């Protein structure tokens, strides 16, 4: 199962 | 940027006995950017039913791919691997050797 | 056995040649299991080992939808990069990133990782902590302030910690007839005239999984690294690896020589030699 968190640089 | 050239391995997924069905496999690795351009060959000629692997990659970023064709060697035929990449001046042909 | 979950990420840009292409592929150890890809018919997160294809449409909805907002992201983190890079839009540019859990044999968190690269360099990465972040230049430091405003690491700290860990166990137990199953290397050793007065002696290991392995030559007892050929693991395209190791020794002195193989699917290391 994939991480739902977003990552924006 | 920096580039990496790709590393290259052409191989059977069993031992090789003539008359029998087997998978030829072009295994390149070790590659940065993820483009490249691989080819089997039969004779020297471009195998039409190709298949590859989802692209991924290594620890340290370079990305690596398996292509992959049914085959049923034989004593005469001659099998290769053609890869171009941004690294390659021209295409690396690797042949087919059973015992390496 | 020890086992791992890991993602990988793959967002490549091509101007002149439409929005970036984003490629996400999952795995519990050597074996694949999910891919997205931005490129196809129609994207979708689609299964890629038999043991997964039992989770319901909750699961595959829920991760597509995941998957396209990660191409998103990551389609405005390229955007991004240009500018802390003072870089042009002319030219393609990739941000990869990996990302998951190691479990130890007793099955509990190991470890965990969430690290990223761009153009194929360190770009940031979660310590082992999972509290703060290890930046490799000067414009990733710039990502680091943001996700340290935003608790970013918290967030990835409660995935990697639970979800990641919960649902590697459940994959291990409904995959466990393949991903519980180490397959030994089935081994032998060739020999080959070079030349009148030397040999190559290679030692063969195949159909083995998972693809970790050792395999050195010996000497009269002695390592001899730099005198072996090694290649690297490849697949066989079956779930199983390959590998070989090859060294040149003088005609004549063949026994001297021992190749020793070590394998999870194996009870004990394997010594073996040329029969001739």
């Amino acid at each position: 199962l994939s991480s739902p968190v977003t990552k924006s640089w | 940027m920096i580039q990496r050239t790709p590393k290259i391995q052409v191989y059977s997924r069993h031992p090789a006995e003539n008359g029998k069905s087997n998978f030829l496999n072009c295994y390149v690795s070790g590659f940065h950017p993820s483009d490249i351009e691989v080819d089997l060959l039969k004779n020297g000629e471009r195998i039409e039913k190709v298949e590859h692997s989802d692209l991924s990659f290594s620890k340290d970023w370079s990305f690596y791919l398996l292509y992959y064709t049914e085959f049923t060697p034989t004593e005469k035929d001659e099998y290769a691997c053609r890869v171009n990449h941004v690294t390659l001046s021209q295409p690396k042909i690797v042949k087919w050797d059973r015992d390496m | 056995g020890s086992h791992s979950m890991r993602y990988f990420y793959t967002a490549m840009s091509r101007p002149g040649r439409g929005e970036p292409r984003f490629i996400a592929v999952g795995y519990v150890d050597d074996t694949q299991f999910v891919r997205f890809d931005s490129d196809a018919a129609s994207p979708r997160t689609e299964p890629r080992a038999p043991w997964i294809e039992q989770e319901g449409p909750e699961y595959w909805d829920g991760e597509t939808r995941n998957m396209k907002a990660s191409a998103q992201t990551y389609r405005e983190n390229l955007r991004i990069a240009l500018r802390y890079y003072n870089q042009s839009e002319a030219g393609s540019h990739i941000i990869q990133r990996m990302y998951g859990c190691d479990l130890g044999p007793d099955g509990r968190l190991l470890r965990g990782h969430d690290q990223s690269a761009y153009d194929g360099k360190d770009y940031i990465a979660l310590n082992e902590d999972l509290s703060s972040w290890t930046a490799a230049d000067t414009a990733a430091q710039i990502t680091q302030r943001k996700w340290e405003a935003a608790r970013v690491a918290e967030q990835l700290r409660a995935y990697l910690e639970g979800l990641c860990v919960e649902w590697l166990r459940r994959y291990l137990e409904n995959g466990k007839e393949t991903l519980q199953r180490a397959d030994p290397p089935k081994t032998h050793v060739t020999h080959h005239p070079v030349s009148d007065h030397e040999a190559t002696l290679r030692c063969w290991a195949l159909g083995f999984y998972p693809a970790e392995i050792t395999l050195t030559w010996q000497r009269d007892g002695e390592d001899q690294t730099q005198d072996t050929e090694l290649v690297e693991t490849r697949p066989a395209g079956d779930r199983t690896f390959q590998k070989w190791a090859a060294v040149v020794v003088p005609s004549g002195e063949e026994q001297r020589y021992t190749c020793h193989v070590q394998h999870e699917g194996l009870p004990k290391p394997l010594t073996l030699r040329w029969e001739p």
